[PDB]
RNA sequence: UUGAGAGAUACAAUUUGGGAAGAAAUUCCCAGAGUGUGUUUCUUUUGCGUUUAACCUGAACAGUCUCAUCGUGGGCAUCUUGCGAUUC
RNA sequence: GAGUCCCAUAACCUUUGUACCCCAGAGUGAGAAA
RNA sequence: GCGAUGAUCACCCGGGUGGGUACAAAUGGCAGUCUGACAAGU
């Protein structure tokens, strides 16, 4: 209904970062990321 | 650059250039060397290869000022006149000579006589391995005159495929001003290493100093391997001495 | 263990672990249609049967990859699917509309049609309408209402076939997604301008675009536009 | 399937563990697989059956 | 003969292993995601968090982009490790079947050369050998 | 050193939206744009000169006979030191 | 040209499901309980 | 109200993991379906 509190729009815009951040994990990491973009290119060509 | 600012080493420089003039037996020693105590050994077999250590700062000599010797590839036609004829190495060298032909011209005390003559010997990277033997043991101990590797041309080489034989005077006359003006020093299997830092008469207690710093820089830096970087583990020490002169301590850990 | 997770659109799961797959809960557990491999874990402890989605056998899938903003295929909801060759892709389907949910599958050629039919047999929720897309007069009576109309028709005249299948069995605001080959339509000019007069072709047709994504790396020079079906 | 298969693979459908033993190896390979007992190899004698 | 057979089996064999392999991997998509709107207002205040209804680091992820609503024991470098070595391994195995195709090509045109026929060596400037055959048809 | 257009990238100034922390100003994180300069890719406009260019094809290797394959001997370690490939 | 003849109608490994087990083996041989 | 007709002799948090024995299934793995223009007669 929209009667969110800023205490409600608060706890629930720290669940957004806990589900968030749980996620990153399986996300992998950046600096990967780059080096297995090159091996596909080379797989997939 | 702990080591410069530390008044140690400029004392005992100053003990040693003193005693130099007053000592007859010290009369003809002219280098002046640093002996480093590595904390562990460095791994490293001797290969009688020199690895240049760049001296940024000051220079330790220059080409002109040097009998600089060179053994080629057979045949040296092909080297030998293009060096000769062109201008900037056309005086460069005291003398060229082929590896066989350096064999068979001299022998026994004749080799003697070749290592008074010639301050700086170098040889074609190729030839290297050969010259021990043709050199004898004279040249091969103690690191005074031990031929430096240079590479004639900047070509390279592929498997299976034919390196195309070719003189680039400029770049011959390039890396040898790198070895004269750069100090150099051969990798043992232990803690004890040697490196030529000043002369006697030419350079100045301050220049010395940066120099030393320069070594140790080098060495020691892990980024500039497999040339630099292999003094791992610290230094446990380091004297300072001539070719006959007892070690003075300049730095101790 | 494997830990598999929801996804945007219900009915779809990611097997999120060591090897990270698009899958989908199987209707008809232990068979898989086309060769899959099939994973299963334990929820309370009750194991689910799941069937790996390849992106690059269904071009629906790399749509998913992609990250189509809506689907229109849900659970619940009837699906009509033009160009059904077999069940690589309407198998899928068929398992992210669920069991309260239909997929009327469409299909000319024969020799794929008798694959189709031995896969409808497996699921209940698959009515088989191998017939000719271009007259849907003719299996008008096999089919109903229709949430949404997924086509994947590789023919020069495929926005006529949406068109005349939309217009007879889609529900007001109901869906559409179609499925873009540049090269069946025209390979002289660039991909890009083939889907710009597709989407010009819809819009004529009473359908609105909403979301146009290319495939790739999935499938060269192929996109998919989605639209929404207003009769007004 | 069998439909789409070449005439090679149906002389040799039976005896895969000989044939792909043998390609592995470096040695010759069977030649009458499942078909050894069609009537009309029956017939045939010596290399002829091979053939 | 047979050296053609064996080094055959070899490649198919992997090119088995390879597709096998392919079916596991994933693979990010990466194409253009047009949005289209109605009124040119919205195309200026557009925002892909607002339409995504999703935090700005989730609209990156294409795979699975999830509304704000439902946003509300193994070392993850271990793991990110392991997800690199099997994309290596898929890699190998390409890099394995290209070499065997080369070896098995090269291995047919020699026995092409062993086979009854008339034929002239051609060399190119580049220095490649190949054979040209005459034109006789095979009786 | 012609004109116009599209894209990518580096830099400088400056701005849009989401989130957290703060009474607000303000602080941080994320996503992103357009402006000026420099570079670069492509598309085409115009001025000048030029009418051919490339490849294939007919009975187009082979007396100093040519070529393939399996073997044998010797050279190149101052290096073609030789891949089920073609070192001489 | 070419091994059916070492059961590809098969063997082995892995996963699942079911039913049992977590003691000795030529088992031991006078204790147990209070 | 005993007995030679036979006494005695893995893990973790009531729950879960580990290991063993018999059978059944797998469109699970090993696992990849031979060569390709001459041959026979006078």
């Amino acid at each position: 209904e929209g009667t969110l509190t800023d205490h409600e729009r608060k706890y629930l815009n720290k669940l957004i970062k806990r589900n968030s951040q749980n996620l990153r994990s399986w996300d992998l990491e950046e600096e990967v990321r780059d080096e297995l973009e090159d091996i596909q290119q080379s797989i997939l060509k | 650059n702990d080591i410069i600012k530390s008044g140690l080493a400029e004392k005992a420089l100053k003990a040693l250039i003193l005693q130099c003039e007053e000592n007859p037996s010290l009369k003809n020693d002219k280098d002046i060397h640093i002996i480093i105590n590595t904390g562990k050994k460095m791994g490293i077999n001797r290969d009688n290869i020199p690895r240049i250590i760049p001296l940024t700062k000051y220079k330790l000599f220059k080409p002109r000022d040097l009998n600089i010797l060179l053994i080629t590839k057979d045949p040296s036609a092909l080297y030998r006149e293009t060096l000769t004829k062109d201008e900037h190495t056309s005086e460069l060298f005291k003398e060229i000579i082929s590896v066989k032909n350096l064999r068979r011209r001299f022998k026994g005390s004749k080799l003697t006589q070749l290592y008074k003559d010639f301050d700086l010997v170098v040889a074609d990277y190729r030839v290297h391995h050969l010259l021990p033997e043709v050199l004898g043991s004279r040249f091969y101990h103690g690191s005074k005159k031990l031929p430096y590797m240079i590479r004639m041309s900047k070509e390279v080489k592929l498997k299976r495929q034919q390196m195309v034989e070719k003189c680039d005077p400029i770049y011959v006359r390039a890396q040898l001003r790198s070895i004269c003006k750069n100090t150099s020093y051969i990798p043992n299997n232990d803690n004890c290493l040697s490196v030529r830092v000043g002369y006697i008469q030419k350079h100045s207690i301050p220049e010395i100093l940066q120099n030393i710093q320069d070594t140790i820089n080098f060495l020691t830096d892990k980024s500039k391997r497999p040339q630099g970087g292999v003094i791992k583990g610290g230094i446990i020490s380091i004297f300072v001495k001539t070719s006959n002169s007892t070690s003075l301590p300049i730095y101790q850990f | 263990k494997v830990v598999i997770e929801p996804h945007r659109h219900a009915g779809v799961y990611i097997a999120r672990g060591k090897e990270d797959l698009l899958v989908t809960k199987n209707m008809a557990p232990g068979e898989s249609v086309y060769g899959e491999k099939r994973i299963s874990v334990e929820e309370p402890p009750t194991k689910v049967e799941y069937r790996v989605w390849n992106p690059f056998r269904s071009k629906l899938a790399a749509g998913i990859m992609g990250g189509l903003d809506e689907l229109f295929i849900a659970p619940g909801k009837k699906v009509l699917y033009l160009g059904a060759a077999s069940g690589t892709s309407v198998s899928h389907v068929s398992d992210v509309v669920g069991p309260e949910g239909v997929v009327y599958a469409v299909e000319f050629s024969h020799r794929p049609g008798r694959e189709l039919i031995s896969m409808a047999k497996k699921r209940p929720n698959i009515i088989p309408i191998i017939e000719d897309a271009r007259h849907p007069q003719k299996y008008r009576m096999l089919i109903g209402m229709v949430d949404c109309v997924f086509a994947d028709v590789a023919q020069p005249d495929q926005a006529r076939i949406i068109a005349l299948n939309s217009h007879m069995f889609l529900k007001d605001q109901g869906g559409v997604v179609i499925s873009i080959k540049a090269n069946c339509i025209d390979s002289t000019v660039d991909a890009e301008t083939v889907f710009a007069r597709e989407v010009q072709k819809l819009r004529e047709e009473r359908i609105k675009p909403l979301e146009q994504l290319t495939l790739e790396p999935y499938e060269r020079d192929h996109c998919i536009v989605v639209g929404r079906y207003m009769r007004s | 399937s069998l439909a789409k298969s070449p005439a090679s693979t149906i002389q040799i459908l039976g005896a895969e563990k000989a044939l792909f033993r043998a390609l592995k190896t470096k040695h010759d390979t069977p030649k009458y697989g499942l078909l050894y007992h069609a009537s009309l190899v029956g017939q045939a004698t010596g290399k002829n059956k091979g053939k | 003969t047979q050296d053609s057979n064996y080094v055959r089996t070899l490649r198919q064999i992997e090119l088995k292993k390879l597709e096998k392999g392919a079916k596991q991997l994933m693979f990010k998509s990466s194409g253009n995601h047009t949005i289209f709107v109605d009124s040119r207002e919205k195309m200026n205040e557009f925002t892909p968090e607002k339409f995504f209804n999703t935090t700005s680091e989730m609209v990156n992820r294409s795979e699975n982009r999830l509304t704000k609503d439902q946003l509300a024991i193994m070392p993850k470098e271990s793991l990110d490790k392991k997800k690199l070595k099997k994309f290596k391994q898929v890699k190998q195995h390409l890099q394995r079947e290209t070499q065997l195709k080369q070896v098995q090509q090269r291995m047919d045109a020699q026995r092409e050369l062993l086979k009854k026929g008339s034929k002239k060596k051609i060399v190119d400037s580049s220095g490649k050998i190949s054979f040209k055959w005459k034109k006789q048809r095979k009786r």
